[PDB]
């Protein structure tokens, strides 16, 4: 009963973000390439229409 | 806490998902500060007796460092990611391919590709220009997800399936200030312009590629502007106005520069992983550190776990034979 | 509400106990009997097998009071008949004070013969007092307490001593430990008792004028045993203490208690008191002085009568919010009731913020106004060993705004009995009645009309009513007022806040006839508050004067016209002097006579009234301020016309 008693505010946001970040899907596809060393085929196929 | 006395109410919207996304890329670069990426490949070990099937899967990673450290260990080489290779994605819908299911429609808000195609192809000088989204549907005929139907019930539910077909979907660069509407309803809002040579190289069957900032705010008229009175509103940069909300980067792999372990018989099993900021050799061990610039470092040479790895997978065969090179694209939210 | 979660609801019997309206148990009792059981093979008959189902009902009725009614006082906020509400309130620790007796504090200038040092003035010292209702009959009064005097220049003692209202009875008796030792009369205010067991002392448990920290054992224990007549025990002790506990006695003991015998609340007149003393050589020199301590005295406060049953739940539940100790505002006014109560009607304790420790107590007497002193200090002690340590209670009483009212009751001459003067006074307590039920209480306004449907209520010939009214407050150091004080709270109702008196002295000499001379003592002052302008202004005036005294200079020039500011009628010769603001919409009063620089020694004695009337009919309460109406001490302000009707 003997003291003063103010009152005052605080405020939390508490941004809850980070959610997501899932890496979705990741994808590869492998190449067949040319260099110029390249050397003997083993026959061929579609090559033109 | 829970059923408290106050309630709020916090959206956290959209563009924080995107602009997190462009300080991680906003530095990449070169220096002590700038934190570049490493992609990394896998492991020698037949993994299995069952190995090599559809059935299976290879056992999900864990992130504690009993699991961070097999990968050193079972790992051969890096090849690095540059900062230009890395790009921000979209789904890439586009009007009037049959394969893909829905020929035009386009619901409300939505991405759109033309003159990328036979079918689609107008006014092509310019490639692809077609980025630009749908602003409003076409008057009536959408009937929506539940019972109520008319203009109205957008605002109080769902999206409107139009149910009529849009034609002349072309379109010029656009109006003055807001953008063109063509046809009935349907109306178009102009998003960039994507000129045609980064279209063949850094777009793909799926996604496509949108502008950083720092580009366009540099370059107007490559990418295409000027065209624009939003544009002074804020700044140039758009990675937001797009939503473009995801990230990927990808890799070459080149049996050339990993000549060791390409020979007849090796198979790459699964470990794939990423990387941040690793170091040096150091030659022996006492002497000062450098951060790690030169691309594809073989294993050794290292610091066996050197900087911290921010990413895991397992893909249990892949192939890597020699002269066949190797594409990874791998794709984050963040 | 807005969330349908907050319904809830306040205490609530459940819809299992209620009970029976008679005839809806013979409904239920029906489907019971007659369905989803038997499907009648009753071999009554049609009529009988029906007929004989209320036969069975009146005795449901029945047990569904007679033993349903237990759980009605088994609680406490739902229980009514006193004695399970009291047994059940000792438990908090409360108990509710019996009765109660009067107490004063009297300075006796008495003597002795024999001159020496350090008299003495025994416990019971028989006083006897009339505690005026006319003259006739005393009472009685005993000290109970000690004290001791002290001799200084000439010859003659001031042993000045606190009293109660009883006499004394002591019995003593031999504990058993098989009876539960008891007094059964009646009587005995459980405020003060001693109880030794043989020895001396044994100081008890539930009520402390020390604590005594530690102290351990010699502690016993007062409830009720319902009945009326209070129990004594002791604890389970051993004293082989053994641990902790009640010291007990032992198998066989000489127990005294001594009590008073409190006569009753019939008491509170005091006033004049006797010696009536027979012990020694002490002369009993009189000139006994009942109030020598402070301003305006009652006579005795307390007398008591036992508590009603809306004053003990209310206490009763609260005191389980404190335990045995006040930390809280609340606490406070929980400590400042019965313990200490019957002397004191509402309380209120706040903290001022300003000044920190300092807990402030407003408090009201029954006996009205002020607590004067040493009925004071007794509120003081009593708290402080509960208190929080470093802060120091302090009693300030309330501001209190008294109402003047001149209402005329208009009987008719046809249907009385007693006439005038019975009835005069007869509507005095039916006013005051209202003032103890109503507004006597804090935050609590009044309404006229309330106040005249009790007076409508006098007894019958009495028929309309009718009152003007005038909300008075006085101030008490006068010449100044405090920083933005002195606040009615209610509208003003401008052209008004009328003066009171005053005087003047100085004024050179002016001889008069018959003796020397007089100081000039006449012509007397008076302030009046004037107009409303353009917001709030108004200022205020000092009153009428003639010529000469004061300081003229630049900043007076004394004058607000001929326009209102109404005149004091006397010569007086007008020039009245301004003075003070006085803000109309938020109400405000502002004096500081020092503005026209006069002297106090000028002015006779302060604490001069107001009393503007209210603009409203109603009149409201704030900030710790009683609008309380006692007749008795200051009659003052009440007047009343009983102009009558011929029929």
């Amino acid at each position: 009963v003997g003291f003063g008693f103010i009152a005052i505010t605080l405020l939390t946001m508490f941004i809850n973000v980070g959610l997501t970040l899932k890496h979705t899907e990741t994808i590869i596809n492998k190449y067949k390439n040319y260099k110029w060393d390249s050397g003997l085929p083993t026959e061929y196929a579609d090559r033109i229409a | 806490m829970n059923d408290s006395s106050v309630i709020y109410r916090a959206i956290v919207t959209s563009k924080f998902r995107t602009e997190k996304m462009l300080n991680f890329y906003n530095s990449i670069g070169s220096g002590p500060d700038k934190n570049t990426i490493f992609i990394t490949f896998g492991r020698s070990e037949p993994w299995s007796s069952n190995e090599n099937e559809v059935g299976f899967a290879p056992p999900y990673p864990t992130d504690s460092v009993l699991g961070v450290t097999d990968m050193w260990t079972h790992m051969m080489g890096t090849v690095k990611v540059l900062p230009s290779m890395l790009d921000a994605v979209i789904p890439r819908r586009d009007w009037g391919d049959t394969r893909y299911p829905d020929p035009y429609t386009f619901r409300i808000n939505d991405i759109v590709v033309c003159n990328s195609a036979p079918y689609n192809a107008t006014e092509s000088g310019a490639g692809w220009l077609v980025y630009r989204c749908l602003d409003v549907p076409d008057t009536g005929m959408c009937s929506i997800a539940s019972l109520t139907d008319k203009d109205e019930c957008l605002k109080l539910g769902g999206k409107w399936t139009p149910s009529a077909r849009s034609m002349t979907p072309p379109e010029g660069r656009g109006d003055a200030e807001g953008t063109i509407e063509p046809g009935d309803g349907y109306v178009w809002e102009y998003l960039f312009e994507i000129p045609p040579d980064v279209s063949i190289n850094r777009c793909t069957n799926e996604y496509i590629v949108v502008p950083w900032p720092e580009e366009l705010k540099e370059d107007p008229t490559r990418w295409g502007y000027e065209d624009n009175l939003t544009w002074q509103q804020d700044d140039f940069g758009l990675i937001y106005r797009v939503k473009a909300n995801t990230i990927r980067f990808k890799a070459y792999l080149d049996s050339v520069y990993f000549p060791e372990a390409a020979l007849p018989g090796n198979k790459g099993f699964r470990q794939i992983s990423i990387i941040t900021n690793p170091l040096e050799a150091k030659a022996h061990p006492n002497d000062p550190n450098v951060k790690a610039e030169k691309d594809y470092y073989d294993p050794e040479d290292l610091m066996r776990h050197s900087g911290e790895m921010i990413y895991m997978e397992n893909r249990p065969p892949i192939i890597m034979a020699m002269d066949q090179t190797e594409e990874i694209n791998i794709l984050f939210t963040f | 509400p807005v969330n349908y979660q907050l319904t809830r609801t306040a205490n609530a019997i459940p819809e299992i106990f209620v009970g029976g309206t008679f005839a809806e148990i013979k409904q239920n009792l029906i489907e019971w009997l007659n369905g989803q059981n038997e499907f009648l093979d009753y071999d009554f008959e049609g009529s009988r097998l029906n007929v004989l189902c209320d036969l069975l009902a009146y005795n449901t009725l029945y047990i569904q009071q007679f033993g349903n009614a237990a759980v009605y006082e088994s609680f406490m906020r739902t229980a009514n008949l006193r004695s399970s509400v009291v047994q059940a309130a000792q438990d908090n620790g409360y108990l509710p004070t019996s009765k109660s007796a009067a107490q004063t504090e009297i300075m006796l200038t008495c003597t002795d013969a024999l001159n020496r040092n350090y008299i003495t003035i025994p416990r019971g010292t028989r006083f006897l007092a009339y505690a005026k209702d006319t003259s006739v009959n005393p009472y009685n009064f005993v000290s109970r307490e000690d004290v001791i005097a002290i001799r200084d220049k000439n010859n003659q003692y001031f042993p000045r001593l606190k009293l109660a209202q009883g006499r004394i009875v002591r019995t003593e008796i031999i504990y058993d430990k098989l009876t539960p030792i008891i007094i059964y009369d009646k009587n005995i205010d459980r405020n003060q008792v001693k109880l030794y067991v043989d020895g001396a002392e044994w100081i008890n448990w539930t009520r402390k004028s020390m604590v005594h920290a530690g102290s351990t054992s010699t502690i016993y224990y007062m409830r009720e045993t319902i009945d009326g007549n209070t129990e004594f025990y002791f604890g389970e002790g051993e004293i082989s203490a053994n641990y902790i506990g009640g010291l007990k006695p032992t198998q066989n003991s000489t127990i005294v208690i001594e009590y008073i015998s409190t006569n009753g609340a019939d008491a509170n007149g005091a006033v004049g008191f006797s010696y009536a003393d027979t012990l020694t050589n002490i002369t009993v020199i009189n000139i006994n002085e009942n109030p020598n301590d402070d301003p305006d005295f009652v006579g005795a406060d307390g007398g008591g009568d036992p508590e009603d049953i809306e004053r003990i739940r209310e206490l009763g539940t609260i005191k389980r919010e404190t335990q045995q100790r006040c930390v809280t505002a609340t606490d406070y006014d929980t400590f400042v009731s019965e313990r200490f109560g019957s002397i004191i009607q509402a309380v209120q304790t706040f903290t001022d913020s300003t000044k920190p420790g300092y807990a402030f107590i407003a408090a009201k007497p029954k006996s009205g106004l002020y607590l004067t002193t040493v009925q004071r200090e007794d509120i003081k002690n009593y708290l402080k060993d509960y208190n929080l340590a470093p802060i120091t209670p302090s009693i300030i009483s309330p501001n209190y705004l008294f109402i003047k009212t001149n209402l005329k009751v208009t009987y008719a001459l046809n249907k009385l009995q007693e006439s005038e003067q019975w009835l005069e006074g007869q509507i005095i307590d039916k006013i005051d009645r209202y003032y103890t039920e109503d507004v006597e209480i804090f935050n609590s306004s009044f309404a006229k009309s309330k106040m005249l449907t009790y007076v409508d209520d006098a007894d019958h010939s009495v028929i309309g009513s009718s009152a003007t009214i005038q909300m008075v407050r006085e101030v008490q150091n006068f010449y100044k007022t405090p920083e933005a004080g002195i606040k009615y709270n209610n509208q003003i109702k401008d052209r008004s806040m009328e003066s009171n008196t005053f005087s003047f002295n100085s004024g050179r000499k002016v001889v008069n006839p018959d003796t020397g001379l007089e100081e000039d003592v006449l012509y007397d002052v008076r302030i009046v508050s004037t107009d409303r302008d353009s917001k709030g202004i108004g200022k205020v005036i000092i009153g009428p004067f003639a010529s000469g005294d004061v300081t003229e200079n630049e900043n007076i020039q004394p004058y607000t016209g001929n326009d209102f500011n109404k005149l004091a009628n006397s010569d007086g010769r007008d020039k009245y002097y301004v003075i003070g603001e006085i803000n109309y919409p938020a109400d405000v009063i502002y004096w500081n006579i020092a503005k026209i620089n006069l002297t106090s020694e000028k002015f006779e004695v302060q604490t001069i009234e107001l009393y503007s009337d209210p603009t409203d009919d109603v009149i409201f309460t704030r900030d710790g301020s009683l609008i309380v109406f006692e007749n008795d001490l200051r009659p003052q302000y009440l007047t009343i016309d009983l102009e009558p009707i011929s029929q």
